[PDB]
């Protein structure tokens, strides 16, 4: 007879808990692989959201218990370090609570439990990384590889043969392959307009914008030079309250007469660098061009495109080398950006673009405009195209790969199941409940796929174990095979990094024991 | 009746969108197999 | 049977302790313990995938052989 | 809720939500199927205070209607789309998308992947 345990309220919350966590985990199971479906989802507001990302998912289903809430905050940390496996992640640490619950039951402490979690997390981190094998960023079809494998899952997937080489020009674009251990993904500005269909999309190296031109009849400039103006095109404003006091009739005209010369000397000093293009910022408290400074400037010939926001101004620089220009003065020729064509182009009545191609310093940027028939379907294709840059960003920051189609789970479940044999004690009995836990992805992309899971599972775990450890479920032949034949490859830090944050998430779960309604 | 002589005629670009656009509405609701309808606030 | 359950599959386990009360007058908590017990490694066989009817199929094939095995170790007083 | 998703809403899966948006789909491909051809005939729509519009536009009888549906939205959108990037079409449009999902509709219940569907559409 040990202590009573006279309360049970602990064990009541760490059973709600799990109970939750387990049932967010099985409503996104569906899904998850190629064969997984999309949800839809419509907001308090109205608005839908038809997607296939655990993410998004779970950002937009307004769960309300805690440890629904603690899932989504974990999937949104895989998003951020990975941007891929938002819902294995997810599934993972439903299926570690899972496993939790029987162990409580056979009278586990939550602290053993969670240190032979993190045991048996540092040897599947020791496995995952045995499996890895090293890639070089000059491998483009490795890259194209695991793009189209980051896009199998999502609805524009008969479209990968267009939007995977897509995803990989663009991050070897805004990426020096040599020196790089990262990428910043705002380098890579997306444009979603409505039209057409997916097979549309368009990767632009320059620039594209979707403020309209203000003149009348000039819309295509070639040989372009392109100027950044954040001072205003209209009638002199002082920084302090300023008044123009008329006590004479002369007076009148003088002061039309002046303001015209000013607005006019501008616009000749503005046409004297030789810029044909004009891209104005934004500009509230002050007209930033009147209809004096748009009349001088359409004569000159000379585009404009106003009402640029004051953050595009620094993406407008990188792209097109422009320098802005803050004060009349020191605008020059240096300031300037060659571009061989600037054209406002109709998109079949479906919008306008002003495309902005050709550079002298195309400086590690560029845009991919995203066409589509729905809202939803634009959306969703946004979002995979996301998830395919991330991909390639994990690759970038991880130069290894893993192979897919369930492959790095089942060796998981496998070589931890040993090494729970080996640990021979109650932390025996938790690394297995974790080897048996990471065996549910396999699992459900078997039942996904429209298999016999059990069997599947079992086929696959037998294959591992005589040593095809780059086997997988293939769900083009309808069973297991290897998988890197049907070049089913993934970033190694993908499934780093999805067992690291499952397991830390399910540790923090195991260490509550209590709910409190403050105020 | 032969449309080609009676003179029934429509622009190419009119049935080619037509099939494009229609496939692609199929695809997007065909890849639907969940719903969740938020309450309103 | 004091229990107000609303739950349909309660009722129905309050009529399997009730049973085994009529049939033998002991062994109501065991029953009703087992029958859970059962349930709740039917959910992990469902969750990998196995038809419900060959969950049943199995669990009786067990309970034929617990049977016998009972029948086998039993003594006599 | 009831379940133990604490979701606060409702939540419909599998062949409830897949019959439920082709009956959507199916419903607003009704409503035009009626205004397709030589012979089609015009629709009345009042618009809640008596103001009258006459047409035989699928696009613009597709505006006019309030639809609810997200799934039938997508075909509202769609008449739209075809209008604004064709001119022509908007009814045979919309009549082609429904039955297109009504056909796959069929064979995801026969238990044909949708994933395959979808396949042998884009290849169609
Ligand atoms: N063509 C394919 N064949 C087999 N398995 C695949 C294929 N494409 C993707 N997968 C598997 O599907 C999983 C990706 O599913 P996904 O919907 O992206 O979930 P997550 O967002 O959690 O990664 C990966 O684990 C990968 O192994
Ligand atoms: N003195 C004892 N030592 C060990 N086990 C016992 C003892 N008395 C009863 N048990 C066990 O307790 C279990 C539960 O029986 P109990 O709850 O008392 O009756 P019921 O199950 O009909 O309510 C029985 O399986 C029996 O084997
Ligand atoms: N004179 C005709 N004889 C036979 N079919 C016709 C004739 N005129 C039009 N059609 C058919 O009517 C269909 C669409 O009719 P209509 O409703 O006017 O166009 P929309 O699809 O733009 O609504 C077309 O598929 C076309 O083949
Ligand atoms: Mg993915
Ligand atoms: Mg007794
Ligand atoms: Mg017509």
């Amino acid at each position: 007879k040990g202590a009573y345990q006279d309360r049970d309220k602990p064990a009541q919350i760490r059973f709600s808990n799990i109970s939750a966590a387990k049932a967010v985990a099985d409503a996104i199971r569906t899904s998850l692989g190629p064969k997984g479906m999309d949800k839809m989802i419509q907001d308090g507001k109205g608005d839908v959201t038809i997607t296939n990302d655990g993410a998004t998912i779970l950002k937009q289903m307004q769960v309300l218990h805690p440890a629904a809430r603690m899932l989504v905050e974990l999937s949104k940390a895989q998003d951020i370090e990975a941007g891929d496996g938002t819902t294995s992640v997810v599934i993972i640490a439903g299926s570690l609570l899972d496993s939790c619950t029987k162990l409580l039951q056979k009278g586990i402490h939550p602290t053993i439990i969670s240190e032979s979690f993190q045991k048996a997390l540092e040897k599947g981190i020791e496995i995952l990384t045995d499996m890895s094998r090293p890639v070089e960023l000059s491998d483009r079809e490795t890259l194209l590889n695991s793009a189209t494998t980051s896009l199998n899952s999502k609805v524009v997937s008969q479209y990968s043969s267009l939007l995977s080489p897509m995803s990989v020009n663009a991050v070897m674009k805004v990426i020096d392959p040599a020196t790089a251990t990262s990428v910043d993904l705002r380098d890579i500005k997306i444009v979603k307009k409505l039209g057409g269909t997916i097979d549309d999309c368009e990767l632009v190296e320059g620039l594209v914008l979707t403020q309209k031109v203000s003149n009348s009849g000039i819309t295509r400039v070639e040989k372009a030079k392109i100027g950044l103006i954040q001072f205003c095109l209209s009638a002199p404003k002082t920084d302090m309250d300023n008044q123009i006091v008329v006590s004479d009739y002369a007076q009148m005209d003088r002061v039309l007469r002046e303001e015209r010369a000013y607005i006019l000397n501008l616009v000749k000093q503005i046409k004297k660098t030789g810029c044909n293009v004009l891209l104005i910022q934004k500009s509230i408290l002050r007209d930033a061009l009147s209809d004096l400074a748009l009349h001088f400037l359409n004569k000159m010939k000379i585009m404009v495109i106003k009402d640029i926001e004051r953050e595009d101004i620094e993406f407008i620089c990188k792209t097109i080398g422009t320098k802005p220009v803050a004060h009349i003065d020191q605008f020059t020729a240096d300031m300037l950006g060659s571009a061989e064509l600037a054209e406002e182009v109709n998109l079949n009545g479906s919008g306008k673009l002003l495309k902005i191609t050709g550079c002298a310093s195309p400086g590690k940027t560029v845009t991919i405009v995203v066409r589509g028939s729905n809202k939803l379907v634009i959306e969703e294709a946004e979002r995979s195209i996301h998830d395919a840059l991330c991909v390639i960003r994990c690759l970038v920051k991880k130069r290894a790969l893993i192979a897919g189609g369930g492959a790095p789970e089942i060796e998981l479940a496998l070589r931890l199941t040993e090494y729970s044999r080996t640990l021979s004690g109650m932390e025996s009995y938790c690394v297995r409940a974790f080897a048996d836990a990471m065996e549910v992805i396999p699992s459900t992309l078997a039942e996904n796929a429209g298999l016999n899971p059990i069997s599947t599972v079992t086929e696959l775990r037998n294959r591992h174990a005589q040593g095809e450890k780059t086997a997988g479920i293939n769900v083009r032949k309808g069973g297991i095979s290897n998988i890197l034949e049907e070049l089913v490859v993934q970033p190694l830090l993908v499934s780093v990094s999805a067992l690291t944050l499952a397991t830390e998430t399910v540790r923090s779960i195991l260490k509550i024991d209590d709910v409190v309604n403050t105020r | 009746r032969d449309n080609k002589q009676a003179g029934v005629f429509e622009p190419t670009i009119v049935k080619v969108k037509s099939l494009k656009f229609a496939t692609e509405a199929a695809i997007t609701i065909l890849r639907i197999d969940d719903l969740i309808k938020l309450h309103p606030e | 049977s004091m229990m107000d359950v609303d739950h349909q599959i309660a009722k129905l386990m309050v009529e399997l302790s009730k049973s085994q009360d009529d049939e033998i007058g002991d062994g109501t908590t065991g029953v009703v313990v087992l029958a859970g017990a059962l349930l709740e490694e039917a959910e992990q066989l469902l969750d990998r995938g196995i038809h419900p009817i060959r969950i049943a199929d199995g669990y009786e094939q067990a309970a034929r052989v617990a049977i016998e095995h009972l029948d086998k170790i039993s003594d006599s007083v | 809720m009831e379940g133990p998703l604490s979701v606060f809403g409702d939540r419909s899966t599998g062949e409830t939500i897949r019959s439920q948006n082709v009956m959507a789909a199916a419903s607003i491909a009704n409503i035009v199927k009626s205004s397709l051809g030589p012979v089609g005939l015009d629709k009345m729509l009042v618009d809640d205070i008596g103001d009258v519009t006459i047409t035989n536009d699928g696009a613009t009888i597709l505006k006019l209607l309030e639809v609810e549906h997200p799934a039938a939205k997508v075909l509202c959108e769609l008449a739209d789309l075809q209008d604004k990037e064709v001119g022509d079409g908007t009814t045979s449009v919309v009549i082609i998308a429904a039955e297109l999902l009504k056909n796959a509709d069929e064979l995801v219940k026969q238990k044909i992947h949708p994933t395959s569907v979808i396949s042998g559409y884009r290849l169609a």
